[PDB]
């Protein structure tokens, strides 16, 4: 579950499958997949994900997002 | 998935085309609220199964006139 | 006609007021709950912080 | 048919005051969150004095 209407109905994501993402600078990449890691929070299933070649800024506020969910820590 | 569940029933049953453009959106919170407050033992059971029975739809539409005579 | 009139406009007076009652107390509720949520939710914020 | 059309404007009047409750819930609510956001920066100055 991607805790999206848009997302969860019209294209369907189970356990396992591959799916890029794709699209342009500030139009919403991101915190889309960050949506979807914060709704398996109650799920207890393994999320994991790499930072690469970007700003340590976004890099540190993604990171502050997280612990304020507290979801690191799955 | 209750969420997103009544929201798409509501639009396949037309009860969508029939309220104001703009206020869709609010139509749509007000109704989470209506019934995650009134119905909140139902999508609770609902949510927790992800199976659909034709009485839970016929509570919905219950909600679905209760809530748009509201 | 005109007792029946009278008679009907007197029936749509009370059923004015019976809906403008439920109306008010329906909205005042959704609202109620909606505050008490929301400062159970910052409250939770908070706590989260300062374990932070 | 004179009498029968104000019954009408007043069932329409109605409406207005229904229009008006809203207007008391949203005030209520931007107040609330108001607040929410006040004791939010409260409890951020709260943690500041733990960091002295
Ligand atoms: N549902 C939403 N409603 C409104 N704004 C949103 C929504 N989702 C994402 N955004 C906004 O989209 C903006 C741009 O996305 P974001 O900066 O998070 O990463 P990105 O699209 O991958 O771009 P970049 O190339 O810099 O990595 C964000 O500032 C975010 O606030
Ligand atoms: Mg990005």
């Amino acid at each position: 579950q991607t805790g999206y209407k848009s997302v969860d109905t019209m294209i369907p994501v189970g356990r396992g499958q591959r799916e890029l993402i794709i699209g342009d600078r500030q139009t919403g990449k991101t915190a889309m997949a960050i949506d979807a890691i914060i709704a398996q929070k109650n799920s207890g299933i393994k999320c994991v994900y790499v930072a690469i070649g970007q700003k340590q800024s976004t890099i540190a506020n993604v990171v502050r997002k997280l612990e304020e969910t507290g979801a690191m820590a799955y | 998935i209750a969420d997103q569940a009544v929201s798409v029933y509501a639009s396949n049953e037309g009860y969508m085309a029939d309220v104001e453009v703009k206020k869709i959106v609010d139509f749509d919170a007000a109704l989470i609220a209506y019934f995650r407050s009134e119905y909140a033992p139902l999508m609770k059971q609902i949510d927790e199964t992800g199976d659909y029975n034709k009485d839970i739809e016929a509570a919905i539409k219950a909600g679905i006139e209760s809530f748009k005579a509201t | 006609d005109l007792a029946d009139a009278q008679a009907q406009v007197k029936q749509e007076l009370d059923a004015a007021k019976a809906q403008a009652a439920q109306l008010i107390e329906q909205a005042n509720r959704r609202a109620a709950q909606l505050i008490e949520e929301a400062r159970t939710q910052a409250a939770a914020e908070g706590e989260r912080i300062r374990q932070q």
